[PDB]
């Protein structure tokens, strides 16, 4: 059974602070035609390396893709705290990981471009005292996504919530898309327990 | 208890004023970038929302005495917005000063002063006057030029400089203040703390005190200075009176850097500079900005946020825009750091970088802190923080370790006493100036000086007090002191003094951490973390603390000291106190003018 790799493949792809993740078990992955389905910019794989990534059978293979241009691809660097690492996403880098950046062809109609590329820049709990900042935990989401879901009209726009000892806001910039769109994976292999049947075909 | 109906109008108050103070700074950050005429009306239109709503909650926050709330931050927080300034005077008394107020600054912006003997030389401060008083050597061109500033700008301020002395002191003491200067000193300021207290007439004292320690090397550099000026003005200056206040190298006199040229202690060897070996390397205005990126990292202190790198102008656009050039650190708001500047390729702005992103490192520490609470601990402060990072960057073994300089690189010992007289010319030789300006204000606020008096005592003070005579006798028809920019536009000027004693109070401070061997103008703190740490922990409070507890949280000490100032001009004062021994040291008052 090939893997579905179709969602990623249709309507608009989601933001980074938003981003989609699904899990591969059981099923036969061919990453290198999907790589030539788009254009391929930048690969840096940590703990395993790209051959390694193509072939060898994993317990199961997580893919958190969303959107996200190539000049931004320096703060996602491991070690580096900024805004997309404190607020949007904390790469896990427990087990073997790869960033993999593409450049989608206009010719792939299937997929529609966003209007903006859109990132959350604050997430904190607002009392009287100050501002207290929430921090993303490695591999999860940001606490402020309920909030967030509603998005981003124009560039630094702030939701607030109200809370029973002051409130919650979260604020997000955004930076419109000029060119080829651009869209980034995160692939995470899991040797653990469950059946390396997660093949290559 | 009103403490917690304190706090739910806070917790308002803040989210109202952080959603509309960042409309107000992008209008007048879009203005600044894109001078046009639909980006000014937008900053003028965004820009009265934000002062209806401060007037507005201003109002409402007198609703809460501050003599039953405990919590020392929500007292904090609710002093500043219970501290109302002109909106207690009438509606007519208020429309008046703010109309004189808009005469004084358009009068100064606009005026004009003419050769006497060409018709057709009716020249602007800004461009022409400047040049003239900054870049000449000809006795009577810099007298004219001083003259006809002082009588065609300065003459016709004294009738509004009159009146706007008495309105604004009546809306200080319609605000329980002596005056007007009480009011101005009210910024220094810190009550209900344990020890850590600072009264408005403390200030007073602690000025005086630290001048009278400064005057010793302010005279032997003074001696200096009217020594070899005696050699580009003959029969001109007399060997033990005052130094003629056109030929200072600016309209005031305020600084003394132009006067550098003329008195070079070493002609042979030149100042260090790395133009060349910058634009050898290729170095466009991004590097410079990464580098500088790079010390502050090398210290301990955070990168650059993302959106740092997005919007901010480091470079003149060239596309026909229409920007302001003067370099700028912009906080814009909800953590959204902004510089402003149009980098050019040489030492000069290489050093601007540092200056202006130490600004940004500060306005990044205290972003966690209420909104009123977000400012530095005094005036003072958020200008000498921006000032050690510059002196720490253009240091020999800085500029080794980037690579501007050769590796086989020998510090001289010649040009170092120049980097020092050079330094102590700016540095020094306004500490009097400024000092002198502020007493003045003072005592004309406080009615010690007579409205009959106000020339009369003006001279006097500037030969008594820093050395400087007339040339040409003044009646009281003039408004000398209304003839600078800060006086005309009802601007503090305190904070120039006050920047220049803790600058080298947290250096020596930040230099006994970092374990530095020698004499402290040749002081580096990169590649030190631990001396950031100590740093960052005064920066992350904010106006949260009193300034007393914020600077011994560094320094050690809660006053203010002078004694770093003159350990950092050390080997100076050896060297001048040695070239000073053939010469008089001191002036005489009312002697040749
Ligand atoms: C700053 O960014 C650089 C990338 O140029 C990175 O190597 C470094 O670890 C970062 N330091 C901090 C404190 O974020
Ligand atoms: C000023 O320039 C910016 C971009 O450089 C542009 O978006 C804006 O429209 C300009 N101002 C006006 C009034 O058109």
């Amino acid at each position: 059974k090939e893997c579905d790799f179709s969602p990623m493949l249709q309507g608009t792809p989601p933001p980074i602070y938003d981003f989609k993740r699904l899990v591969f078990t059981n099923c036969n992955y061919n990453l290198t035609k999907l790589l030539n389905l788009f254009q391929v910019s930048e690969f840096s794989c940590h703990q395993v390396s790209p051959s390694s990534l193509a072939t060898g059978c994993y317990s199961s293979l997580t893919v958190d893709y969303f959107a996200y241009p190539t000049s931004m691809s320096s703060y996602l660097q491991p070690g580096f705290a900024g805004e997309i690492v404190k607020f949007n996403y904390k790469q896990d880098f427990s087990s073997p990981t790869c960033r993999v950046l593409a450049t989608v062809p206009s010719n792939l109609t299937t997929i529609t471009k966003p209007s903006n590329y859109v990132h959350l820049t604050e997430c904190y709990k607002g009392t009287a005292y100050g501002k207290n900042y929430l921090y993303n935990a490695p591999g999860g989401y940001t606490p402020c996504l309920s909030l967030a879901s509603s998005g981003f009209s124009s560039d630094r726009q702030s939701h607030r919530q109200q809370l029973s000892d002051g409130y919650l806001v979260t604020t997000g910039s955004v930076y419109a898309v000029n060119g080829n769109l651009q869209m980034a994976f995160i692939i995470s292999v899991q040797y653990g327990t469950d059946t390396n049947s997660v093949c290559p075909m | 208890t009103t403490e917690d109906l304190a706090k739910t109008f806070l917790e308002k108050f803040n989210y109202e004023a952080e959603e509309l103070s960042y409309q107000n700074s992008l209008a007048s950050w879009n203005y600044n970038t894109n001078i046009t005429d639909e980006n000014i009306q937008k900053m003028n239109i965004a820009g009265a929302k934000w002062s209806a709503f401060y007037e507005e909650e201003s109002q409402h926050a007198k609703t809460y005495p501050l003599e039953e709330i405990q919590d020392p931050i929500i007292k904090r927080q609710l002093r500043a917005l219970q501290q109302s300034g002109s909106s207690v005077l009438s509606a007519d008394k208020r429309e008046r000063l703010n109309t004189i107020l808009n005469a004084m600054s358009t009068i100064y912006s606009t005026g004009k002063a003419c050769n006497p003997n060409n018709p057709q030389e009716c020249l602007l401060l800004e461009p022409g006057l400047d040049d003239i008083m900054e870049n000449s050597k000809d006795y009577n061109e810099r007298l004219w030029a001083w003259e006809g500033w002082r009588s065609e700008v300065g003459k016709q301020l004294r009738p509004l400089y009159e009146e706007y002395v008495a309105l604004k002191n009546e809306m200080a003491r319609a605000n329980n203040y002596e005056d007007y200067g009480d009011y101005w000193r009210g910024d220094y300021e810190e009550e209900w703390a344990d020890g850590y207290n600072y009264s408005r007439n403390q200030l007073i004292e602690d000025v005086e005190h630290t001048f009278t320690q400064i005057k010793p090397l302010y005279e032997h550099l003074h001696a200096y200075v009217r020594a070899k000026l005696m050699d580009a003005y003959p029969s001109r200056i007399s060997p033990t009176g005052c130094l003629p206040a056109h030929l200072l190298g600016d309209m005031w006199g305020r600084f003394w850097t132009n006067l550098y040229p003329l008195m070079v202690p070493f002609g042979q060897k030149p100042n260090i500079d790395v133009t060349d070996a910058m634009v050898n390397q290729s170095w466009d205005a991004r590097r410079i900005f990464k580098e500088a990126e790079k010390f502050f990292v090398s210290v301990g202190l955070p990168n650059m946020t993302e959106g740092f790198w997005q919007n901010s102008m480091l470079t003149e656009p060239g596309d026909n825009r229409k920007v302001v050039c003067h370099p700028t650190a912009w906080d814009l708001g909800k953590h959204d750091f902004r510089i402003k500047m149009c980098t050019k390729v040489t030492m000069d702005d290489f050093l601007t970088a540092h200056h202006e992103m130490g600004h940004i490192q500060y306005d990044m520490a205290y972003a966690a802190q209420p909104f009123l609470l977000r400012n530095g601990a005094n005036e003072g402060f958020h200008e000498a923080v921006g000032e050690i990072m510059s002196l720490s960057a253009a240091t020999p073994n800085h500029l080794k370790n980037i690579g501007l300089l050769p590796p086989d690189f020998s510090e001289d010992s010649e040009t170092d006493i120049n980097f020092l007289l050079k330094q102590a010319l700016t540095i020094v030789g306004t500490l009097p100036f400024t000092y002198m300006l502020e007493k003045w204000r003072w005592m004309v606020f406080k009615g010690e000086i007579p409205k009959e008096q106000w020339m009369q005592k003006w001279w006097e003070m500037k030969r008594d007090i820093v050395g400087v005579v007339e040339p040409l006798p003044h009646d009281e028809t003039y408004c000398d002191p209304a003839a600078l920019f800060h006086v005309a536009n009802d601007y503090s000027f305190i904070r120039y003094y006050t920047r220049t004693i803790y600058q080298f109070q947290f250096q020596e401070a930040l230099c006994q951490i970092a374990k530095h061997e020698g004499p402290l103008y040749k002081c580096d703190i990169s590649n030190s973390r631990e001396a950031g740490q100590k740093l960052h922990e005064m920066l992350s409070l904010g106006r949260s603390k009193p300034w007393t507890f914020a600077l011994e949280r560094v320094v050690g000490a809660k006053t203010m000291d002078v004694r770093p100032l003159l350990n950092y001009f050390e080997p100076l004062f050896t060297w001048l106190k040695e070239q000073n021994r053939n010469s008089f040291v001191g002036w005489n008052t009312d002697w040749s003018p």
